[PDB]
């Protein structure tokens, strides 16, 4: 469920339970073995999921107003057709608290953000709405990555790299603040990843932007 | 009165007396030379008029309108007095003004500035042809087929008066399409500069009204200075109202100068 802080608050009963799993050496993998309904093949990574279920760690940097360093999580899966990941990943979609589901050729840079035209309620037009900024921390199940135009895809550069925002239009000129963490189901130009060619070049980037990410299992 | 006599007095006690070029001013003979080449668009020199009394710059807001007035009245009371040979061609007159220590940027304007001395510039953008309205007031009479005759103008206002031909009756009437007088027109759509902009966002603008004297000078995207003065129209539809007046404002000009100015243009030194 949702983010509101105050109408969330649990008791203490519940907390026995909770520090009660946090006993468990075996929680290691509890969760990671509870993400799945019913799904019981090579969950080795469910431990690697669990890192972004707990999503993250707070590096706060209100300390020395230098170098703003969150601890950024970033990480994508990618692979073949025959894994799930539209489909645990759209079940994932009821999960995540942050839920979201696009893809490549949902919506564009602009499908993202600036959702501007005419509105007949002020009888005029406005400056107006995006996507990412109401998903702060959250996530967007996320496939078909190589689909995009080049417009797309530099703007995650500059959020994966910076997680910012700075904007010019002839109305509203705006530095917002947006910042989340990834999910995503990337694929190549092919149907089964080339033998003998690695995803160094068969999904379809770069040379050390490849190498870029922290990692993708 | 005896002080609001010497309004006209001063001007005719200043363009024959404060001299300056080495003697033989420009308004002993300036004037002449605007009568010569048939302008009528003589100009003045606020510094020259601060430099011989400094007193009308205070008597100038309060009505700038009464001061051109009988400013270019005392033209014609000299020309034609003078030049009665004048008298068949113009034989009318008005008066300009081109030294005002200040430049108003747009966006700068505000409800102080009503009705009274302004100076500002922009940039021309499209606007109206070539055009006249009307100048005086003359109409026909049917009950007694009469002349209504002609009657004093106020600026966007109606007379009526019950006095004519046809013993000041004749309530109804009609209008010919002649016997009045006429008077050029053209318009202008004022933009701000590409320079001094808020550095960034969409400019502002407001309008400005040339008249007969003053059309075909201006052109979309053309330089200039310009004097003008603070418009009102009294009225755009007050009633129970919106949660705003929808009032507007121009400028009207006096003297405009162009910026650019390609032609051949100096004055003469004496020597
Ligand atoms: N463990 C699993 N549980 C349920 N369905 C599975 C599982 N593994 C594979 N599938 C099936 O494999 C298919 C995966 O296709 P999908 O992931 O949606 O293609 P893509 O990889 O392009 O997203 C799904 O239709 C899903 O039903």
């Amino acid at each position: 469920e949702d983010e509101e802080g105050k109408d969330h608050i649990f008791p203490p009963e519940r907390v026995e339970l909770l520090q009660l799993l946090a006993k468990k050496p075996d929680i290691y993998d509890r969760l990671a073995r509870a993400i799945a309904p019913s799904i019981y093949e090579n969950d080795d990574i469910k431990k690697g999921i669990l890192l972004q279920l707990f999503g993250g760690t707070k590096k706060k940097h209100a300390t020395l107003g230098r170098q703003n360093f969150r601890s950024e999580i970033h990480l994508l899966l990618c692979g073949d057709p025959g894994t799930s990941k539209s489909q645990m990943l759209q079940y994932v979609f009821n999960l995540v608290p942050r839920s979201q589901y696009t893809s490549g050729r949902g919506s564009s840079a602009v499908g993202l953000t600036a959702y501007v035209t005419k509105d007949p309620e002020t009888r005029q037009l406005v400056l107006q709405t995006g996507a990412l900024v109401l998903a702060d921390n959250g996530v967007c199940c996320i496939d078909e990555f190589d689909k995009m135009n080049d417009s797309t895809r530099s703007v995650l550069h500059e959020v994966m790299e910076q997680q910012t925002l700075s904007i010019a239009k002839a109305g509203i000129i705006c530095q917002l603040n947006a910042r989340t963490s990834i999910l995503a189901a990337a694929n190549p130009a092919e149907s089964q990843w080339n033998k003998r060619k690695n995803i160094i070049d068969n999904v379809q980037l770069p040379h050390t932007l490849l190498s870029r990410f922290d990692l993708i299992f | 009165l005896g002080p609001r006599t010497e309004i006209a007095n001063r001007f005719q006690s200043f363009l024959r007396t404060f001299v300056d070029e080495r003697g033989a001013y420009t308004y002993r003979d300036r004037i002449r030379r605007m009568c010569e080449q048939n302008m009528s668009s003589f100009v003045v020199s606020y510094t020259d008029l601060a430099n011989k009394e400094h007193v009308l710059a205070y008597f100038l807001p309060e009505a700038p309108f009464q001061m051109l007035e009988i400013f270019d009245k005392v033209a014609k009371d000299m020309v034609l007095s003078i030049f009665p040979t004048y008298e068949r061609v113009t034989t009318e007159i008005h008066v300009r003004i081109s030294e005002l220590p200040l430049i108003e940027e747009l966006r700068t304007f505000r409800k102080l500035h009503l009705n009274q001395l302004v100076r500002t510039l922009g940039v021309v953008t499209a606007t109206t042809g070539v055009l006249p309205q009307l100048s005086v007031i003359k109409y026909d009479c049917v009950k007694c087929g009469y002349v209504l005759g002609p009657f004093v103008q106020s600026q966007n206002t109606e007379i009526k008066p019950g006095s004519c031909p046809e013993c000041q009756s004749t309530g109804p009437f009609s209008i010919n399409m002649e016997q009045t007088l006429y008077r050029n027109y053209q318009k202008i759509t004022l933009q701000e500069s590409p320079g001094r902009i808020p550095a960034g966002r969409i400019p502002r603008s407001k309008d400005v009204i040339l008249l007969a004297d003053l059309c075909d000078q201006c052109k979309p995207g053309d330089e200039l200075e310009v004097t003008g003065i603070y418009t009102n129209n009294y009225d755009g539809s007050l009633n129970t109202d919106q949660g705003f007046p929808v009032f507007a404002t121009v400028i009207i000009a006096n003297h405009v100068v162009v910026k650019d100015s390609k032609q051949v243009v100096q004055s003469l030194t004496d020597e």
